[PDB]
């Protein structure tokens, strides 16, 4: 816009597209699909104008979409140094230092950087460089250090430009060129790093459609191209004649821990794509639907309810109950026929099936240009998949049904609650696993063995009880309590081996995936720590820093936090050992902090994502009017974090020490 | 009464008269046994409902054998109480209208 | 001759248009121009008695139409949908008609593209010869997407071009604006079809 409104304005004269075969001409201009806008360009020459900055808005669920950021996680590599010094130090980077190839990728941005991080928050110029046969040499302009490993994540860029643009002479311009041309290259390095140059090809074989439309429309928009070539096998027409009303409802349940921590490191067991298989079992369809019956009092409930047994019996149908739309009756029993396949049930199943194949041929592939083809479709199916249950809702779809969006997440739930129940599973003597109580499948008898008690492979006897989990959409958190110490894993594979494939009926299924440590579940599923550790526990180096990252805006004043930084690391710290330190948390934690406050209320950071008020009880600017907001934060900092310590007392207890 | 017939003193003879009744028997064919059996007593509209609402019940065959009421506080208001004396002649006729319904469009 | 799909894109001028462009085994890119059709669905019936007679519509067999309104029941009567059987016609026009009765419209004048032509958007073909006519240097014209169309090859690797760039501009106030800032810096990342990555700022 800048560029061609400038020509404009200077020499009246426009950029001008043809068309291939010359009898079309058009001029630039801007225009937006708003949906949260997003800009495109108007030209018709063949041409695909992309722009990062929509696509990772879409693909990618992160904080924050500044460059920074984003250039800052996805480009980094741990290094070593050889020599320190003064005020500038010498890294390496290379083979088994970290991972295999982010080397290589950091050397190959390193080519016009200027400006590094050293493994947090100091950011260093760059003074040398040298491309190794393998990784990188880099000499930088900061001071020396303990350690000997480090993070080098790329980019924060800390300069001032107004200033520069104050005092303008030749060598900040010859600076500012070596900035521009290292943006417009990590502009490059960023759609490498995507390979979005294979996804728009896969999206354009599955969501058939072309290829300059593949990022620009909604869910909606793409699947009717996979679902027309459905229809016309099935020699099927699905017509609404009738005017849609909307019934909004419930979008979901969150789901809330209750501690973290002591726990004694959780599992972290998962589910594949339960929403589509859900789909697949109870045969949800808006054409197998038989019918909705509903009841306005009760003694037309059991009339209606004995009625609908006798007929319409399993497990021929499935019959399920609803939020009652009308906010007036109270029943709501919808009933499926489980006979032949419904059209949303075919899609599925190719769906699923075809990912699952070329999650295979992946692993059989071995040049380099197949393993991108396969993974940029292995995606692709992944997203068709994961955006259909979310279809059905919308009104204006084609998946539009009402009634099996309803009974989407009537299923699903029940199946949590079944799921986390029977999960207690105390199991000692050689395999006692009774999980909650009993084995049973809901929605009918299945007669599938339902034994409490069960052997398991049994390595040896053992004595190591489940706590009551906590679970979620998509994952289930069984905290061990018994604790082993890293091998405690060989547990959740044989769990895995029998939850998931005994206690479990249809296409449900395993995952088993892993994030050990006494995490800090500060908030929903996103605000925590990653401390994750996965399944190869051989010799492990974990990922400590942060899965939270709500710790990027301020909008607030910036003088007396940046301890929330020292509070979370101390609280981290301690839970090193998993069974004394909790007394001990608690303690020092309000005790330092009581000291913290008081020394200075009476004698730089901010981040957690004008009235002025007195401190004489015992355009927003700080004054010398500190002893104000000393107050209330570290009471917070306390009082946001409870879902990782039990010690109930002591936290009411400092509570009142800071009343008075 | 309600209906527009002759008297008759047992079931069988209700039946008769309501199937060689055209209308009459083309004008139950639309209703429900419930809105009928609480037509034929008058019950104002509404209120029935809260009543209802606030017991539980035991049927077979669609037809009603017991039923108690678990929540007190409705009885006391005038026009639920009047309502409540007055229910076991509206279960009654409830199974009667149950049966004579089942047989007709039998 | 054997092309790999590049993009496809349309023309909305007066007239309509389908472009594909597409590059060769040797790197020499090709244009080729469909026309471009409104198509709908019909039933028997609808197809003979409706005129003026459309320009082209071909069968596509005996489907089964099904209504599938959610409709409350109260008493327990549950009834069954109306699923309809009949053969069905797809109907393809130049302009734009209005035809009542026309079922299977939540679909773009591109699936019906694709799907009924036999065409994936991510083929390798070798272009059947005999059906492109010249217009210009690089832009041939279709006429029976079918038969041009009608073969296929594994993949080939192709070059591709490319251009990425940035500005930046003075600015002394919050955030700069057009009329009062000039251009400081342009930069540009050129990579060619030859191969070679040419960097430059100006």
């Amino acid at each position: 816009r800048y560029i061609t409104n400038r020509l404009e304005l200077l020499t009246g004269e426009k950029i001008i597209f043809r068309s291939p075969d010359k009898k079309e001409a058009v001029h630039l201009c801007i225009y937006e699909r708003n949906q949260n806008t997003t800009f495109h360009v108007n030209n018709n020459n063949g041409t695909i104008f992309f722009d990062l900055y929509s696509f990772i808005q879409k693909s990618e669920k992160l904080d924050s979409y500044k460059l920074d950021s984003i250039s800052k996680n996805a480009f980094s590599c741990m290094g070593k140094v050889l020599n320190r010094g003064v005020r500038e130090m010498t890294f390496i980077g290379d083979d088994t230092t970290d991972a295999k190839g982010k080397a290589d990728t950091f050397a190959k941005v390193l080519t016009t950087g200027n400006y590094v991080t050293v493994d947090e928050d100091i950011i260093c110029k760059v003074i040398r460089k040298d491309i190794l046969e393998n990784g990188f040499k880099v000499v930088l302009s900061c001071p020396t250090l303990p350690n000997d490993i480090y993070k080098l994540s790329f980019g924060k860029d800390d300069i001032d430009l107004a200033q520069m643009y104050k005092d303008y002479n030749l060598n900040i311009a010859l600076d500012m060129a070596r900035y521009c041309i290292h943006d417009a290259c990590l502009c490059q390095y960023l759609w490498e790093y995507y390979g979005v140059e294979t996804k728009t090809d896969a999206g354009a074989a599955t969501y058939v459609l072309p290829q300059s439309m593949v990022f620009e429309y909604r869910a909606s928009t793409i699947i009717k191209g996979p679902l027309l070539k459905l229809l016309l096998e099935t020699k099927t027409i699905l017509v609404r004649s009738e005017t849609k009303q909307k019934f909004p409802y419930e979008g979901g349940k969150v789901f809330a821990p209750k501690q973290k921590m002591f726990s004694n490191n959780v599992l972290i067991f998962d589910y594949n794509s339960l929403y589509p298989n859900v789909c697949i079992f109870g045969n949800l369809s808006p054409e197998t639907l038989v019918g909705v019956v509903v009841s306005t009092n009760r003694l037309e409930e059991e009339i209606n309810n004995q009625l609908l047994l006798q007929k319409y019996p399993p497990p021929r149908y499935i019959t399920v109950h609803c939020e009652p739309r009308l906010p007036n009756l109270i029943s709501e029993i919808a009933i499926f026929d489980r006979s032949i396949e419904g059209t949303i049930p075919r899609l599925l199943r190719t769906f699923l099936a075809e990912r699952a194949r070329y999650k295979k041929m992946l692993k059989q592939a071995t040049s380099s240009t197949e393993k991108a083809i396969y993974d940029s479709m292995q995606y692709t199916y992944k997203i068709v998949a994961n955006s259909v249950y979310g279809l059905m809702g919308f009104r204006n779809s084609a998946l539009y049904s009402y009634a099996s969006a309803k009974s989407c997440t009537s299923i699903g739930r029940r199946m949590i609650l079944y799921l986390e129940s029977v999960l207690n599973g105390a199991e000692l003597s050689n395999g006692m696993l009774r999980f909650a109580n009993t084995l049973s499948n809901p929605f009918y008898m299945d007669d599938r063995d339902i034994n409490p008690i069960v052997k398991t492979s049994l390595p040896i006897d053992y004595r190591f009880r489940f706590r009551s989990v906590y679970g979620d959409t998509d994952s289930v958190f069984t905290e061990i309590d018994s604790q082993d110490v890293d091998k405690s894993i060989e547990i959740a594979k044989e769990l895995e081996r029998l939850i998931n494939s005994r206690v479990l009926f249809n296409n449900f299924k395993i995952e088993f995936e892993a994030v050990y440590k006494n995490l800090i579940m500060q908030s929903k599923k996103k605000y925590t720590t990653m401390k994750y550790s996965a399944s190869s526990n051989s010799k492990s180096v974990p990922e400590r820093i942060n899965k939270g990252t709500s710790e990027t805006r301020r909008d607030v004043s910036k003088f007396h936090k940046n301890m929330i930084k020292t509070y979370k690391t101390r609280l981290s710290e301690m839970l090193s050992e998993g069974r004394m330190n909790s007394n001990q948390v608690c303690i020092d934690i309000l005790r330092s902090l009581e000291t913290d406050l008081r020394s200075e209320f009476d004698s730089e950071l901010f981040m957690l994502s004008a009235y002025i008020c007195p401190a004489n009880v015992p355009s927003f600017k700080l004054g010398s009017n500190q002893r104000i907001f000393y107050e209330v934060y570290f009471k917070r900092l306390t009082s946001e974090i409870v879902n990782l310590l039990d010690n109930k007392v002591l936290c009411i207890s400092f509570f009142q020490r800071m009343f008075g | 009464n309600k209906l527009d017939i002759n008297e008759c003193a047992t079931v069988d003879e209700l039946v008769d008269e309501i199937n060689k009744s055209g209308t009459v028997k083309r004008k139950i064919k639309n209703q429900s046994v419930f809105d009928l059996s609480r037509e034929c007593l008058g019950y104002p509209e509404a209120d029935f409902i809260t009543l209802v609402n606030n017991m539980r019940f035991k049927i077979e065959n669609c037809k009603v054998v017991n039923f108690n009421i678990e929540n007190t506080n409705c009885l006391n208001n005038p026009s639920i109480e009047t309502i409540y004396g007055n229910f076991n002649q509206f279960v009654s006729i409830f199974n009667t209208v149950t049966d004579v319904k089942k047989r007709l469009f039998e | 001759m054997d092309v790999r799909c590049i993009n496809w894109f349309e023309s909305h001028g007066e007239n309509r248009f389908l472009y594909l462009k597409s590059r060769c085994r040797n790197g020499e890119t090709v244009f080729i121009r469909f026309p471009h059709y409104f198509y709908y669905v019909v039933t028997d019936e609808i197809y003979q008695s409706l005129s003026p007679p459309p320009f082209n519509a071909r069968p596509m067999g005996k489907m089964r139409t099904i209504d599938i309104d959610e409709t409350i029941s109260y008493n327990l009567d549950i009834k069954d949908r109306k699923c309809s059987v009949a053969d069905m016609w797809l109907i393809e026009e130049p302009k734009k008609r209005s035809i009542q009765n026309a079922t299977m419209d939540e679909f773009f004048n591109i699936s019906w593209f694709y799907i009924s032509n036999g065409i994936s958007p991510d083929g390798c073909y070798s272009l059947d010869e005999q059906y492109l006519t010249k217009i210009n240097n690089g832009c041939y014209h279709c006429d029976d997407p079918r038969n041009c169309f009608a073969k296929e090859i594994p993949r080939f690797d192709i070059p591709r071009s490319y251009l990425f760039l940035d500005i930046e501009c003075h600015f002394d106030k919050k955030f700069p604006s057009v009329f009062i800032n000039p251009i400081s810096h342009t930069s540009y990342c050129y990579i060619d079809l030859s191969g070679k990555r040419l960097l430059f700022t100006l």
